[PDB]
DNA sequence: ATATATATATATATATATATATATATATATATATATATATATATATATATATATATATAT
DNA sequence: ATATATATATATATATATATATATATATATATATATATATATATATATATATATATATAT
């Protein structure tokens, strides 16, 4: 019910915005608060980029142990092939490996990232852009998508 | 843009002989320095009093004793505690004021440093990419000046959440995956952290 | 929780004296280097 | 005429030497932190003088 | 009873001295960075030996 009331008001907004978009009413994000809006959109950005850094560390000393680990004599294959399912399970569960996963999932779903790409062109397009970023930052975001994808 | 370049080496040199957080972590004796200061102000928020404060200090200064590879006081912890109140009150690390001392914004910078650096809960969690593609859609509907934009935007949203209502009329509504909500709310609580600082 | 701040002591310990990154804000000569690689990296992400 | 062996020319790989650059180790100069000493500042001990409120005697 | 002068007691302020703590300045020890020197590694110069494909002479 909760859920339902929550849905009730919701509703109620943007019909209330419907009702004043036929209207033609419809009110832009204030210029200047455009631009420290979007600023603070690129802020966010920047998180990810730096901790799936650390991602590609993780995966790297994973993937050093198991070698190592390979060299023990005493390992059956049937415990190497346990070692590396274990140690791929276990890495995935880390906060690491569930922000790489949850990226992951969000390649089956890619129309969601192809959205987030589209809507980052729009954005950098606009004229407050300008004034917001630099044109290496405005760079950056646009391909941050991609970049996810090549990390 | 080079221009910048020139300038910015001005900037970190000013910096780094000046600023507080960053000569801290420059001298030897940081770390002993970062956890003590980290610790006090953990349990409290208020800003403790001054009395309490040193009183605490002087006890977790004893537990580093053990630690004899810097400087253990031998006859007077008390003391210690109080020189170095004095002293961190002189390098601007903590205000005091009505006698309730507080850690400085450049200590809350040094502190965060140190924090982000060790194998750790990093900065970023899994829902952040949900919260920046939520933000991203909100703000992409406001800048679009376009009127026939907000309405197909208006138009799509409103069927998506009647949708949802259908299904929830029907009771079928789902929650949040129990362990997604937990860093799911870890995220929440690093975006408002920020506030604070600045 | 003073569990934690006794271990934390170590934590703090080994980064100042291994983490590339401390170690860098450590030393001497940490601003120039520092500006010169921003620098470098600044102006293209490809490597 | 085809197949096998020798001489030729070309291409290549290799050997040795020279110079250049990198890396490792030692010594040096320098900056940082600590500690020592002096002086100064803060508090408290001890006692005196001063200041205030009161009562008592005197004058109207 | 009012109003002024004196003595009394109580309270507070002040003065000087002792001790304790803080702060400032100088000296010393230690850590960090640089530089010097040695040796080793990488490249290239010079030339030689070897390897491969070809062509020519001989044998079937």
């Amino acid at each position: 019910a909760n859920r339902v009331a929550t849905l009730r008001r919701r509703i109620s907004e943007l019909e209330r915005e419907l009702q004043e978009a036929e209207a033609g009413h419809i009110e832009v994000l204030e210029t200047h608060q455009a631009v420290e809006h979007i600023r603070d959109v690129y802020n966010l950005a920047s998180s990810l980029r730096a901790d799936f850094r650390r991602v590609e560390d993780s995966w790297r000393e994973a993937d050093r142990a198991l070698r190592q680990s390979i060299i023990g004599e005493q390992y059956h294959r049937g415990d190497i092939v346990e070692r590396l399912l274990n140690d791929q399970d276990a890495l995935l569960n880390t906060p690491e490996g569930r922000v790489f996963d949850s990226f992951q999932q969000q390649l089956r779903q890619s129309s969601e990232l192809k959205a987030m790409s589209e809507r980052l062109r729009v954005i950098l397009s606009h004229p407050s852009a300008s004034d917001a970023l630099n044109r290496l930052q405005r760079h950056d975001l646009r391909w941050l998508v991609k970049r996810l994808v090549d990390e | 843009m080079e221009e910048n370049t020139r300038q910015r080496t001005e900037n970190y040199i000013s910096a780094k002989n000046q600023h507080p957080a960053w000569i801290l972590l420059a001298t030897r004796r940081a770390p002993l320095v970062l956890s003590a200061l980290k610790t006090l102000f953990e349990k409290s928020h208020d800003g403790i009093p001054l009395e309490e404060a040193i009183q605490s200090l002087s006890s977790i200064l004893i537990e580093h004793v053990s630690q004899e590879q810097y400087d253990i006081n031998q006859d007077n912890p008390f003391l210690q505690a109080s020189r170095e109140l004095r002293e961190w009150i002189k390098r601007r690390l903590i205000v005091e004021r009505d006698g309730r001392i507080f850690a400085t914004d450049a200590l809350e910078v040094a502190i965060t440093f140190v924090e982000s650096l060790d194998n750790r809960f990093m900065t970023s969690t899994a829902s952040r990419l949900s919260t920046v593609q939520r933000e991203i859609e909100n703000l992409e509907t406001r800048l679009n000046p376009n009127p026939a934009n907000r309405v197909a935007t208006l138009r799509r949203r409103i069927s998506e959440l009647e949708r949802e209502l259908q299904e929830a009329e029907a009771g079928h509504i789902e929650v949040l995956e129990t362990h997604q909500a937990v860093e799911h709310i870890r995220d929440v609580y690093n975006l408002a952290s920020s506030l604070r600082a600045d």
